[PDB]
């Protein structure tokens, strides 16, 4: 025997896919048209644990104060306000 | 200045055969234009750049932060964040189009090692945006001194992922790349190219890993009808046994199906113990292979 | 027109419409008709990956077949 | 038999069509084993398996799953290689500009917008800009 | 005339860098700069002057 | 564009050329060349009677001229690159096998570059050297002597 699957990708497109019939579906399938689609029923929300990239102020932070930034910022807007 | 020779008339004559028309690669004039027309930078320029960009990012992270909670800030006061919140990506976008040529230099080193200049480059582009993200003020130094490891070891990682047909891990070519050095050593020593043995015996590592190291290190080069009778013939001989002791030569066997059933599991499908299935196996096998039932089919001998 | 082309086709670098025809004469099968053979495939795959839309079109200008 | 083949300008649907996949990565295979890297310019699932009737990882390998993709592996179960005519594409992040009609003399793409062909040249290798659009209605007013 | 051009021209092209390098980069340099000059309108115009 | 941004718009590029032919006038081009046909007596009517062979290709045969630019390059299969062992110790390879590596590998680094927000010249090298590469894939020497 055989399944069929229906997913549909984050631009609206949607695939069919006939998956393995004694085997479990993943909720995610990467799609023909190479976006990671989701399965139409909608269970299992996972969160994904998508943590952002290193970001800029993260990697600025790693080497400054939260007090010294401002105290810089303050200054700044000082030298601007010479007008 | 004013003097002709062979050696001149030669040059001339390579360079006129060895591009008659301009190539992908060796046409990097254009980029190198537009770098020449931006001014090089000095220390006091190049710090209060450093700390406009790191005042518009705070100014950029207090505005997003004071979203959630509202505290609308004052039409001045928000005006005056927003501008050093622009003011921090031109600092950036300043500071980075003045050290192209640093970039430019340092990947000059590395061309014609099987990457294209322009590659080269633009890995150096990407490894300097790194550098001026992580290069700090504070601790006094120029930024071409911090600068220049960032873009090295982005150089020389861009070359160890895309630098050959087949990829290789970093921690693997760097071996690749030791060999050759310790190779020219051991020749310039030995005035031959050596055996594993001793190479072994210099690198610290067996013979065998070594030349499995060098192996890994090549470079590609550039340019029925009786079967379909037999699986017949096999129900044909099986016309000849029952249908309760055929099915389990079936299931042994894997007819039509490929599994070969172990003798339980012909006892679960057909409801018995195992042993009996051996019992058949052995009764039907002995049935099988006398002539008069396996007749014609030793014809397909291979 | 058949001759030379079961000539140049059945009777040459043909493997499949070889092994083919040789079945359908030894079951007595009538020989089967041969068409696109695969040096038309390899070309046509090519034209398509200089995305040169090519297709084939049946009659005088109906749709296409396999 | 078919009668007549007729050849045209391909668009992004039809390329999008034709391919079962998108070539993210530029791997080839794994050096110190000869299998197909994924996602690369050899990918199994995207061009289809190299071995009949079987899968990267091995979970399939009977005749009987013609029509079944493997779970972990995302190989479909074909009848052949069908790599021979299985085909990918790439969403590349910038649109370019085909070089057959544009290179050589004439330049069909310049004799399509007038544009002289050292003009051109200077405007797809980012040499120079060009205005796409002027506000006429606005700017004589203003 | 055509070297000394080409000579003159890589040598502000690829500023203060690649001078006596070895010939993987000054000879490539040199090589587009006289293929460039060849297909060159004025230059040829000047050399016919 | 400092002055007067809000009258115009202006791009460089492959992305602006592909804006010129979506704002193209193909049936009005194509009768005002017409026109000059039926009315110049000299070089002027010989332009447009060239140029008109081209021009009404695209009016008269139904296809639009968007194929002319790219949104996506596809990918000949596997097996008309061959990718075998030489008993030996060693790998054949196509040639153009590389070539599309090269296209990935300037794909790929633009989408990065584009996501950090990189300056405006970097970005014009990156897609001067995708346009440069994908010439080279589909037609090496039109520009010259090829990687
Ligand atoms: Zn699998």
């Amino acid at each position: 025997p055989r399944q069929v699957a229906r997913y549909r990708t984050d631009n609206g497109e949607e695939f069919d896919v006939p998956f393995a019939d004694d085997a479990e579906i993943p909720g995610t399938w990467l799609c023909r048209n190479g976006l990671e689609g989701t399965l139409i029923e909608g269970d299992v929300p996972e969160p994904k644990k998508v943590k952002p990239p290193r970001t800029h102020w993260d990697m600025l932070l790693e080497r400054r104060s939260v007090e010294e930034l401002e105290e810089l910022l303050k200054e700044r807007l000082d030298l601007i306000k010479a007008k | 200045d004013f003097v002709w020779d062979e050696e001149e008339s030669e040059a001339l004559r390579q360079a006129r055969k060895d591009a008659e028309l301009t190539a992908s690669a060796d046409s990097v004039r254009a980029y190198l234009k537009q770098i020449g027309k931006v001014a090089l930078l000095n220390a006091e320029e190049e710090v209060e750049l450093a700390k406009r960009i790191e005042a518009g990012l705070y100014a950029t992270q207090k505005l997003a932060e004071l979203a959630e909670k509202g505290e609308k800030l004052p039409v001045q006061q928000r005006r005056d964040m927003q501008w050093i919140c622009r003011d921090g990506d031109r600092a950036k976008n300043h500071l980075l189009e003045a050290n192209l040529r640093l970039v430019v230099s340092l990947a000059k080193r590395y061309t014609g090692r099987g990457m294209a200049f322009l590659d080269l480059i633009q890995e150096g582009n990407l490894g300097l945006i790194r550098a001026v993200e992580k290069f700090d003020y504070t601790k006094g130094y120029k930024f071409s001194t911090y600068a220049t490891w960032w873009i090295r070891q982005a150089i020389t990682r861009a070359m160890a992922d895309q630098a050959r047909t087949i990829r290789i891990p970093v921690h693997m070519v760097e071996v690749i790349n030791k060999l050759g050095r310790i190779q020219r050593e051991l020749l310039q020593d030995l005035g031959r190219e050596p055996t594993p043995e001793e190479l072994a015996k210099e690198m610290d590592i067996t013979p065998e890993k070594v030349l499995e190291i060098q192996q890994y290190a090549r470079e590609p080069i550039s340019l029925a009808v009786s079967f379909t009778l037999l699986q017949d013939q096999l129900q044909s001989v099986l016309e000849t046994l029952s249908e309760r002791e055929a099915g389990v030569v079936r299931l042994r066997f894997g007819l039509t199906d490929g599994q070969p059933r172990t003798l339980d599991e012909i006892g679960q499908v057909y409801g018995v113990t195992r042993e009996r299935i051996r019992q058949i196996e052995s009764k039907t096998m002995s049935k099988l292979r006398h002539p008069s039932r396996s007749q014609v089919l030793r014809d397909y001998l291979d | 027109a058949y001759t030379l082309q079961e000539l140049l086709t059945i009777k040459s670098d043909d493997t499949v419409g070889r092994v083919k025809v040789y079945e359908a004469i030894v079951k007595g099968e009538n020989i089967p008709e041969p068409g696109i053979p695969e040096s038309f495939k390899v070309l046509l795959k090519e034209l398509q990956s200089l995305c040169l839309n090519v297709e084939v079109l049946s009659s005088d200008g109906a749709a296409i077949e396999m | 038999f078919f009668d007549e083949l007729r050849i045209g300008l391909a668009t992004a649907d039809d390329i999008r069509n034709w391919s079962y996949g998108e070539v993210k990565k530029p791997e080839t295979i794994n050096y110190r084993t000869l299998k197909p890297e994924k996602d690369g310019l050899f990918c199994e699932k995207i061009f289809g398996p190299t071995r009949d009737w079987e899968c990267y990882c091995g979970k399939y390998k009977r005749v009987r799953f013609k029509g079944i993709i493997c779970e972990r592996c995302g190989v479909e179960v074909t009848r052949a290689k069908v790599r021979r005519e299985r085909m990918g594409h790439i969403e590349l992040a910038a649109p370019v500009t085909h070089i057959w009609y544009f290179k050589g003399v004439p330049s069909r793409l310049g004799y399509l917008l007038d544009l002289a062909p050292k003009d051109l040249e200077k405007i797809i290798y980012f040499a120079a800009y060009v205005i796409t659009s002027v506000d006429d209605e606005m700017r004589h007013n203003e | 005339v055509t070297y000394v051009v080409t000579e003159r021209a890589v040598a502000r092209i690829g500023r203060g860098w690649l001078t006596r390098d070895d010939k993987h980069a000054w000879e490539k340099m040199r090589a587009d700069v006289v293929g460039e000059l060849e297909d060159h309108e004025q230059f040829n115009a000047a050399l016919d002057a | 564009q400092d002055r007067y941004g809000e009258y115009f718009t202006g791009a460089m590029g492959a992305e602006s050329i592909k804006k010129l032919i979506e704002n193209f006038d193909i049936d009005a081009e194509a009768e005002s060349l017409r026109e000059v046909i039926r009315s110049g007596k000299g070089q002027k009517k010989l332009r447009a009677l060239k140029r008109l062979k081209v021009v009404a290709a695209f009016q008269q045969s139904g296809n639009s001229p968007m194929g002319m630019v790219l949104d996506a390059v596809p990918v000949i299969p596997p097996e008309l690159r061959p990718m075998v062992q030489l008993d030996g110790g060693r790998f054949a390879t196509s040639d153009l096998n590389d070539l599309y590596r090269r296209v990935i590998n300037r794909n790929n680094r633009l989408k990065r570059l584009i996501d950090l927000g990189a300056p405006e010249i970097i970005v014009n090298n990156e897609k001067r050297m995708l346009q440069e590469s994908v010439d080279a894939l589909f037609d090496n020497g039109r520009r010259g002597r090829p990687v």
